[PDB]
DNA sequence: GACTAGATCAGAAGCAGTAGAGCATGCATAGTTT
DNA sequence: AAACTATGCATGCTCTACTGCTTCTGATCTAGTCGACT
């Protein structure tokens, strides 16, 4: 996946989609809208470098690139901010649909094929390179051409020759108090048509509530942190490319503004001598280090070349079992070695090989790893990783090696002497008790980090003048009231059996 | 025309008539000086709303928050206007200390008087409590109106003479409640002219009410002997006559 | 030094426990210090930082009229630090909370994040604590369990969601706690299946020679006087390098 | 010839992640004074 | 014996360099159209 994402919105502005069939029910075009806008924060916040593009189809006023009538682009393919954010709220309440029909206007006629046109020029007209053409159509009308077949046979040509460019288009079909019916004229315009959508709808897409759905969390694309050296001989030789599968969420660095105008500030930095003032280089610099009343001094190269041991990459040592390998030597995330294949040719093949044999004998390669120059090597363990895939075919584990740290003797620290006291077995078996009652299933994205997803609030809120930031329910809490309440009188009787009377803990 | 002259304005204001860019402009144009977000030199920023960043510096007790009506306020005059509580959403402890000994704790003054728009703004201000009890607050009102001498009203004409009715058949009893028509609508009146009607003929009863039914009379006369202040039993003549003349009526030629 | 807490499985029960460091990477703590190349001094040396505007002017702002914000996309929007301190999440410090127990095989050691690793022993000379732990510990292994905790270091700590194992040794017992990745720590890399693969399909000689050298290179050594895998290799005993 | 187009390949900016340096600050524990 | 002070440590924050990967941009080669010439 190379290139950038792009989504244009096509929302219908006829009279049908302005009138709501049940009370406490929001118009089909506010509903449009919302879900416009929760497209926006999640672009804003998993990847901003997206473009997203709003073209309104069936309005009286006209503003396209070729003069088009009936069709409003309202905001050309650019990457999302708050001030298209606030121009589409300004049309979400009822008084934005007034400045939306006054402004807008609503009730004319209008060609597929046309907005079809329009949208494929506006993807021609992006610079960049754009790995994902797509296209949301919004509109409650199953039949808009019924009264003339020319139009229908035009819009089926455009669809079919944006399919061939390679747009690929979806309809985000809304309710109606009839029924929405896709096979009528809309079957022959999607890119790919599922079965089961094929009976009559008298309920929203299911579509509409994944997109209404914010996520908030920065999506990375695949990317190779290094691609480094495998050397199991000092004539054989494979490369591998390094991968994070967890990483590290951090918030986004803050940046200094200007008070008086709001505008970015350049930070820079200088040396220079006290007494000469004038401009030092690093090459005109010395290293000292004071040890009681002695004084070292070394060059920066000196200093840089004292951490210099071997080349970097990974230097085969042996094979260990993995009972050898203890789960409590953690020391640094783990990593990700898959073959690469694009530097030196017939290295998948042994790497497969190596892969199958360590799973069969249940062996972890041991290594010597030198991340870049000038970093002291360190003892890593290369664990193959069997593909693992749930139902429906998805892969959860991919194939390869992982990568885990082995501590040093250093990185140990020897533990206080302490006096082991075996408990007897009434107490365990009330604590087996207590934790059969507090059992849980465990997954690896069963919690959410509160500071991160508080900060996204908070920015929010800032950039869209909200009345209030709606607060994050964390679920990293222990809902102490749920777990009390399921216990009963477990904890009460534990207390009893372990801890004295005369205790106050 | 530097009315304003080398003024730090700090404009923050969302949904309004008047958007931010002409403020801007007109704060701009005014020999003022305008910045977007607040510092130690800026002496008051507006708001027209109450969005986040306004409620942070609410809460942060170091600046002055103010509505936009007083910049266009003094825009109008072309002149510097003086803070008053009605502008002003927050206030510094130093502002807060300044309008303290100028004004009340309210939105109203101690030396400049009060007009009819300005008292209801006061009144608008300040909210409803319910410290006070129905008793106490009429004993209250009573009393404000007798000392300064505001028993010439006309709808407070029956502020001090309580009037128990015979809407009941058994006296001291609600579930007797009777269906007359006369009877219900003149006590309506009664009470709405500040008279007070209660439903139990207790010590404080001071007037007595009664329409055509005359078999009550020689019971209300046998129950007057035992009470030590003896009520008046008077037709309902007399209340008729008083709304008609505007004034309370001698009761000797009802009684 | 010990990291005193309450490990709380509920709002009443509480356990008095001392966390140590069992592992933590080594660095060394003095640092280089620049000096002049001639007077070899170090008050001949300043190192000053200035801002500017994005303008050829160069225009000079003082320090204290530069205001925190952030990028929201297409657009930079100001937080000052009071501001972000004042909004900033908020939760009590020092909280050591057993959020539930889960089967040790739905953890893995490859989810494992953080720098360090935590062994919690019972609070010192305390006799019903040691006993309360020791029942924990007990009935964890026992039932093959780890427990899923909350970690606060102090008030401006993170929070952080942690497994907690039991490590049963003759000499002693105690608690293994490792932190565990959040849902916005993992990355969702696709990768082709090399199983299936046909085009680097390793041959029946090229699979023998490869476990050939397996074996040769084997480093741990099975004695038959004990029955047991002796490591010829151990490098968790070898003293880092660098230091040397 | 000349030019403008078209394509096409080599260098620069941005990003991500790591290490090394210096500090805020609060939570614990050892020592001194009343 | 209790209150105040001292050191000591840890963790999150900020900056500056460093390296490696990905995408955008500027310099360099040819088809077509018009024109010049013998």
């Amino acid at each position: 996946y190379s290139g950038r994402d792009s989504l244009i919105f096509l929302v219908d502005a006829s009279k049908a989609m302005f009138e709501s069939q049940s009370e406490d029910e929001l118009t089909p075009f506010d509903m449009s809208i919302q879900c416009i806008q929760s497209v926006y924060i999640s672009k804003i916040i998993s990847s901003d470098r997206d473009l997203l593009a709003v073209v309104f189809y069936g309005t009286e006023k006209d503003k396209n690139s070729v003069n088009f009538k009936n069709i409003y682009v309202l905001q050309e393919l650019d990457n999302p901010g708050a001030k298209r954010i606030l121009e589409l709220d300004q049309f979400k309440g009822q008084q934005g649909q007034k400045r939306f029909q006054d402004m807008m206007g609503h009730g004319s006629d209008y060609s597929l094929s046309e907005v079809l046109w329009v949208c494929a020029n506006l993807f021609s007209d992006v610079q960049f390179k754009m790995s994902h053409k797509r296209i949301m159509l919004f509109t409650n009308e199953d039949n808009p051409h019924g009264n003339d077949s020319a139009k229908a046979s035009r819009a089926r040509t455009k669809a079919g020759d944006l399919r061939d460019t390679g747009i690929f288009l979806d309809l985000m079909h809304l309710k109606k108090p009839g029924g929405f019916d896709i096979s009528l004229f809309y079957r022959d315009i999607i890119s790919i048509a599922e079965d089961e959508d094929l009976r009559v709808h008298f309920e929203e897409s299911s579509k509409l509530e994944d997109l209404l759905r914010k996520v908030r969390a920065k999506e990375t694309r695949k990317r190779a942190l290094s691609r480094l050296k495998l050397k199991l001989n000092k004539d054989i030789v494979i490369s591998v490319g390094i991968y994070n599968l967890v990483q590290k969420a951090l918030k986004p660095p803050p940046i200094k503004l200007y008070r008086e105008t709001n505008e970015p500030v350049k930070t820079k930095t200088r040396t220079f001598n006290t007494s000469t003032g004038g401009l030092l280089l690093p090459s005109d610099t010395k290293r000292s280090q004071i040890y009681g009343s002695r004084q070292i001094i070394l060059e920066k190269e000196e200093t840089e070349e004292l951490k210099r041991f071997d080349d970097p990459g990974l230097m085969l040592m042996g094979f260990k079992p993995l009972v050898l390998l203890k789960k409590h030597h953690y020391l640094r995330p783990s990593l990700f070695v898959y073959p690469e294949e694009s530097l030196v040719i017939g290295s998948s093949t042994l790497f497969s090989a190596l892969l199958i044999k360590c799973l069969e004998k249940e062996v972890a390669a041991l290594c010597r790893y030198t991340p870049r120059r000038n970093i002291p090597p360190y003892f890593v363990a290369l664990v193959p990783q069997e593909e693992e895939l749930d139902d429906q075919k998805i892969q959860v584990t991919p194939p390869g090696f992982q990568l885990v740290f082995l501590p040093f003797a250093d990185d140990k620290r020897k533990m206080p002497f302490t006096e082991k006291i075996m408990a007897t077995p009434e107490q365990v078996g009330k604590m087996k008790a207590i934790v059969e009652k507090l059992r849980f299933t465990y997954r690896s994205d069963s919690f959410e980090n509160p500071v991160l997803q508080q900060h996204f609030r908070n920015l929010e809120a800032l950039a869209l003048d909200l009345m209030e930031p709606e607060q994050a329910v964390d679920l990293t809490l222990p809902k102490v009231e749920a777990m009390n309440k399921r216990l009963g009188s477990l904890v009460d009787e534990f207390k009893e059996l372990v801890y004295p009377p005369d205790y106050n803990p | 025309s530097n009315i304003f002259e080398d003024v730090e304005f700090c404009v923050m204001s969302g949904t309004d008539s008047q958007p931010k860019p002409d403020l801007e402009n007109r704060i701009a144009e005014f020999g003022g000086y305008i910045v977007q977000n607040p510092g130690p030199d800026t002496y008051c920023v507006i708001a027209g709303s109450e969005n986040i960043r306004v409620k942070n510096i609410i809460l942060s007790n170091k600046h002055d928050v103010v509505k936009p009506a007083w910049l266009l306020e003094c825009f109008k005059t072309k002149s510097f206007v003086p803070w008053q509580p009605r502008f002003m959403i927050h206030m510094c402890p130093s502002t807060k200390e300044h309008f303290a000994r100028e004004y009340d704790c309210y939105g109203d003054s101690y030396f400049i008087d009060t007009d009819l728009n300005q008292l209801k703004e006061v009144f608008s201000g300040i909210k409803n409590s319910n410290e006070q009890t129905p008793e106490e607050m009429a004993s209250l009102i009573a009393d404000l109106e007798y000392r300064y001498s505001w028993d010439c009203s006309p709808l407070s004409m029956f502020r001090r003479h309580t009037v128990y009715l015979d809407s009941y058949a058994v006296i001291n009893d609600l579930s007797t409640k009777n269906e007359g028509t006369r009877l219900a609508i003149k006590a309506l009146e009664l009470r709405f002219h500040g008279a007070k009607v209660v439903s139990c003929l207790a010590e404080g009863v001071s007037h007595v009410i009664i329409g055509e039914d005359h078999s009550r009379v020689a019971d209300f006369k046998a129950f007057r002997r035992t009470f030590k202040r003896k009520f008046k039993i008077l037709k309902e003549s007399w209340v008729t006559d008083s709304i008609d003349k505007c004034e309370l009526q001698e009761e000797n030629q009802y009684l | 030094i010990h990291w005193p807490c309450r490990l709380t499985i509920g709002s009443n029960l509480s356990i008095r426990i001392a966390a140590y460091k069992s592992i933590l990477q080594e660095r060394v703590k003095k640092t280089w210090t620049v000096v002049d190349a001639k007077t070899l001094k170090k008050e001949d040396i300043q190192k000053e930082t200035v801002y500017c505007l994005n303008d050829d002017d160069e225009t000079e702002v003082l320090k204290e009229d530069i205001i925190q914000g952030f990028r929201y996309g297409s657009d930079i929007v100001p937080f000052s630090k009071v501001d972000e301190e004042q909004m900033k999440y908020k939760s009590e410090g020092k909280c050591f909370s057993v959020l539930g127990f889960c089967k040790s095989s739905q953890v893995q050691r490859r989810f494992f994040m953080g720098n360090q690793v935590l062994k919690v022993f019972a609070a010192r000379d305390d006799e019903a604590a040691a006993v309360a732990l020791s029942s924990l510990i007990h009935a964890l292994d026992d039932l093959d369990m780890v427990a899923i905790v909350r970690y606060a270091y102090d008030k401006r700590a993170n929070p952080q969601v942690g497994v907690a194992f039991p490590h049963i040794k003759h000499n002693y017992e105690c608690l293994v706690y490792v932190q565990l990745p959040f849902m916005e720590d993992l990355r969702q890399y696709m990768f082709s299946s090399l199983k299936n693969s046909k085009k680097y399909a390793p041959t029946e000689a090229q699979l023998n020679a490869v476990d050939a050298l397996i074996d040769s290179m084997s480093l741990a050594k099975k004695d038959e006087k004990t029955d047991t895998l002796e490591d010829l290799f151990p490098t968790t005993k070898i003293p880092n390098p660098r230091f040397q």
